């Protein structure tokens, strides 16, 4: 349909249109009945309680998308070429992009081959030259993504301050990344946004964290997500070692945003700060909510 | 028998890397010989055993350890438990009646 | 794809080192004498930057 | 007495600490009214984030102590520790010949 | 009827519903019964 | 110390409004208690100073969500073992290895 | 039918009529075969005995309601808006209300997403613009409930007494709540109603418990239900710490009611009392029980 | 079809055309629905993480190919001869070749009897003289193989150097094999090809390792694949025993190739080197990868 | 749908896929945590 | 045929017929082999 | 079922506006002259903040 368009960018950069306008131009179409494709799988925890079991929290699970494609052509030789290209568009170690385009925009999922594909019918595929491949791909990161928003602030003054406009339009919290140049003393926001995961939702509403003083050449990446270490110096110096039991604890809660303040001091040659904010969604398409 | 060859004059291999092989170290005893540290032989010139030039030999000579069992994505073995723990007590008291 | 993307092996590289922080860093692998054979000397008697 | 506080309002460490007396009841006929008052002896905070079994951070209390209801392995370990200490003491109290 | 279904699953024994927790607890209870009286009071 | 008469005057003589005010205050206290109970732990690794001086030096922090499992007992006058399982791609796991 | 009306009030305050008069006006209707919806699940306990097994007690279990809805509209874009709104009406962390209205009144059940919803058919949903969403929701509190009966008794006397009429018209026991002003010493009833859970059925027929003497500004809420701590003061003082192991032990048993006495002493200003009696039911509709 | 040919070469060297042009000339054809035949079975590993499960790696698995053949002839005596020959073409201890020929070339898979064959119909096979044999064979080495590419470099000089062009056109990494004459000190390349399996992809870009000084008559084979000891001398001497715990670490990753340098020193006679690059593939046919 | 299939097998608990070696190792690890700090160093 | 039935139950491992008594006895025998020669004779 | 319906205890509230953006915004409802009767004037001659 023209209301929905599904594309694949392979590990090798090949572009396939599986459904929507222009589907099957590269020879591969998408078969019906694809599972765990729309909603992010979440399991909710329950613990014994007086009236049965009490809610204890939720855990998002990785996506296990089982779908099927159909590789077709008029002649078996070109069909074999198309099937080989489709297989080359996938891998186990490295991931490939699966984009969904609707009136709500374009959102992509990074997926990899969970297991070996199951191709062809019971007989040799060169007879029909039109054969289905059963794909079992997995999304380690289960959230559909749009391109993250990047903001740059460069200053020449020794001491300066800026207000980064930040807003979470998605339905799930997101973790911010900072790229800070050196030398200089940086103060970055760690606002709770009302999140009470550390019993300090109101205490940390306007929380700011001071990074250790950076020496020349010690440019840092400060990623708040739990997957990555918070502080990484580009030159390999242990910058986190001088930071005294302190961390960025709070993601950007959905529906919240403000002008977060970033302060720079003691910078003889100024400095640059880059803020990267991901746009994470649990569905391939959804109307904006607030 | 002495199969480790740790106390020998030429020392043995106490560590190594998969890209540089083994590293030869020798025991160095501190004051009173109670404590022994490891000092690396920077210019290792230990000769190979004569047994390594004989046909049909497979054993490991104490002076020249050779066998490194490598675990990777295509390992032929199954590693189960590699556990390291640090030293515990700095000082020891032994005595009673003299 | 070969025309579109640039391979890491087909890429000119330039490297810097200043030793101003009095730290060798992980980019200098000692050779021959193993670990601990490299050091940084301040040379504070003259008005000069630290050397390796 | 062994308790597991799943979603009870009790906050271990905050409401009650180790060594502090607390009362507990058991819904068993004949001892419904009785409150067993013991000083808190153990409390373990445990969690598991595995996909198979996922247990949120939960606290398990043990109020009072008993050598009788102690497990056999724990009894053997405690006895072994006491025996080793006593053996060291006797050996150091030995009079030389 | 019985031969070839749950009635022969019962002959199979603990293939279907059977948990490890009470089995381990019962083994521990039997060992505790065996060893508790002979353990010293110290 | 908001007296009942003061609360009623603030609510303009409406007993139901005043009692809803009191109930909201009690609810916020209960919610604070629940948040304190369900707050995530803060796991931090520290090391000795490499130069040999005093004072532990901050290594890093393990996220509760980034743990695999954990178990920490507090015992009365008895040593206990804490267990923390991490994925080997975790940065603190790599540091420890 | 016009004998039953089912609504959902989402976490965001949206109102949907899934069945009954005016159903489907918001685009979503209710499909047949909804399970664990009527009777509260209960498991009974049995001990080994001389004649087989002996009854040991009952435990009420949490509701695991699996039901299907059907989202429909004439055009796929409006269908997409409807589907997004329905998705936004639900959450894992916070509960949405599910109201059943019959000739017996309106009773609501608080339900949350137990796992991710399963939407759409095997093909893309824009083809049909009329697609089913399978929802696995859960009710941690499994009893259907109505708005509680509230009574207020204020006084100016230093010492006074009152009687609150109370009656459990439902089929399940309910736990009373009190709101007590300060200063003052309160004597609250904890009547057993003949209940024999502690083997003190008629021993505790007229049981009254004395709350600790409340200091100025220490207005307390006394909730007898086991989900929540009994004494909570509005100023944060630990009132229960001064209440030396005492508690409210008995709920209001079904079919039981009386004029429960409340006593106030040592109140120089003259305090106020509020009694909240929940209306819990195990079924969405049922005739009153005597 | 004429686009695909399938052959079996038994443990005794017998030749069978199961499918393709000339199929059934020896009396045995291939029935449809053959499984685990095309893609090499791979399982992916996942470890718990904050967002579900994180990628932990991949492991290739052995092939369990269950396929049916049909042995037929006009008269039962000749059918019995055909069936006996087909059974003789198989074994448990030793493997037989299974060759697939397409426009991409001929690739072979070495398979052995995983369990006993299941022959014939319900009645005795002499009634029809046309019976199916269900074979459950296994491939311990799961990749499809082509004949390896071999290069030879000879020198009469005491000290010399050469460069071998090498390129992996398949989809799986291959492990190089060397055959080096003696006496002489060889230096062989162990280039990482950007493989970060040891977290040294860029550090080991030009890694070279020196074999131990070989004595007269001690010609060595240096096989980098993990199924085999790396250094094996012709005269039975313990060369890897002399070689101080070193090893060849890296395979030739797919899509990578260069002129790898081989150095020879201290060779008074002048020596020879042979490089064998295997051609492993994960499917019986595939277009070349770049 | 859920009642009467694998969704109630989960309620049954460890009737289908559940391993013995991992359970035994987990019990051994719990016992080791309990008893290791109190074992002597001798 | 094999994929999706008892032949993949065998890959599942100890989900169908397997009893706890033999596993416990085997683990006890392994521990007894490990610890018996070092236990004292007293 | 409710004994009485009481107006909710609405707390103190706060609002601010500075007119730094491009247009007026939906937080201001035009009146009298209808929609589109409001605007932002830069006042860059005095070098001052924009006004409504």
């Amino acid at each position: 349909t023209d209301f929905l368009k599904i594309e694949l960018i392979g590990r090798d950069g090949s572009h396939w249109v599986l459904s929507g306008p222009g589907m099957g131009q590269q020879g591969v179409t998408l078969n019906p009945n694809l599972q765990q494709f729309y909603d992010a799988p979440v399991k909710t925890l329950y613990v014994p309680g007086p009236f049965g079991e009490e809610y204890a929290g939720k855990r998002v699970q990785r996506r296990e998308i089982v779908f099927s494609v159909q590789a077709y052509d008029e002649d078996p030789d070109t069909w074999s070429t198309v099937d080989s290209l489709w297989r080359w568009a996938w891998d186990y170690d490295e991931e490939s992009e699966l984009r969904v385009s609707t009136s709500d925009g374009t959102r992509f999922l990074k997926v990899r081959l969970m297991e070996e594909p199951k191709p062809y019918y019971e007989k040799d595929p060169h007879i029909t030259a039109d054969n289905p491949i059963v794909m079992t791909v997995t999304a380690t990161f289960p959230y559909w993504q749009d391109e993250p928003e990047e903001l740059i602030w460069t200053t020449l003054s020794t001491e300066d301050m800026t207000r980064f406009p930040v807003r979470n339009d998605g339905d799930v919290p997101v973790w911010l990344k900072w790229t800070l140049t050196a030398p200089g003393l940086w103060i970055l926001p760690d606002f709770s946004w009302g999140n009470d995961m550390y019993s300090r939702g109101r205490e940390d509403l306007g929380r700011t964290v001071a990074m250790p003083e950076l020496v020349a050449g010690e440019h840092v990446s400060v990623d708040s997500d739990p997957r990555v270490q918070t502080l990484i110096a580009v030159n390999g110096m242990p910058t986190q070692n001088r930071w005294k039991g302190n961390d960025l604890l709070y993601p950007l809660m959905p529906g919240k945003g403000a002008e977060i303040p970033v302060q720079l001091k003691n910078a003889p040659e100024g400095g640059a700060c880059k803020l990267t904010r991901p746009r994470w969604y649990s569905r391939p398409w959804s109307r904006p909510g607030v | 028998v002495d199969n480790s060859n740790a106390t020998a004059l030429e020392g043995t291999f106490f560590s190594g890397t998969i890209v540089d092989g083994f590293a030869r170290s020798v025991l160095l005893y501190g004051g009173g010989f109670v404590e022994d540290t490891l000092s690396v032989v920077s210019d290792d010139q230990t000769l190979q055993p004569d047994e390594y030039y004989q046909s049909g030999w497979l054993a490991t000579m104490a002076k020249m350890p050779w066998l490194v069992v490598r675990d990777n994505e295509w390992t032929p073995i199954e590693s189960s438990d590699l556990s390291w723990g640090p030293a515990k007590n700095v000082s020891v008291i032994v005595g009673g009646d003299n | 794809p070969l025309s579109t993307v640039v391979s890491p092996e087909d890429s000119a590289v330039q490297y810097k080192a200043n030793f101003v922080g009095q730290y060798i860093g992980p980019m200098w692998k000692p050779m021959g004498n193993g670990w601990g054979s490299l050091g940084i000397h301040t040379h504070a008697l003259i008005s000069e930057a630290p050397s390796m | 007495h062994l308790m597991a506080l799943h979603d009870s309002w009790i906050i271990p460490g905050l409401h009650i600490d180790i060594g502090q007396r607390m009362g507990s009841t058991v819904n068993s006929k004949g001892v419904e009214n009785i409150v067993w008052v013991n000083q808190l002896e153990e409390m373990t905070a445990a969690w598991d984030n595995s996909a198979g079994q996922t247990m949120p951070l939960s606290w398990v209390l043990k109020a009072g102590k008993s050598d009788r209801a102690m497990s056999i392995g724990e009894r053997v370990a405690r006895l072994a520790k006491k025996m080793s200490e006593a053996l060291n003491n006797v050996g150091v109290h030995i009079v030389q010949s | 009827s019985s031969g070839g279904g749950p009635a022969v699953v019962n002959n199979y024994g603990d293939i279907h519903t059977a948990n490890y927790d009470e089995f381990y607890k019962g083994q521990q209870r039997r060992e505790a019964q065996q060893q508790a009286p002979i353990l010293p009071v110290r | 110390a908001n007296n009942w008469t003061d609360i009623l005057a603030a609510s303009d003589g409406d007993e139901w409004a005043a009692f809803k005010t009191i109930e909201a205050q009690a609810d916020e206290v209960r919610a604070g208690h629940q948040a304190l109970r369900r707050a995530k732990p803060l796991i931090r690794l520290w090391m000795n100073n490499p130069d040999g001086s005093e004072g532990l030096v901050y290594v890093g922090r393990v996220d509760y969500d980034d743990t695999i499992r954990g178990s920490f007992p507090f015992k009365n006058n008895t040593p206990s073992q804490g267990v923390l399982e991490l994925r080997d791609d975790n940065y603190l796991a790599v540091w420890l290895k």
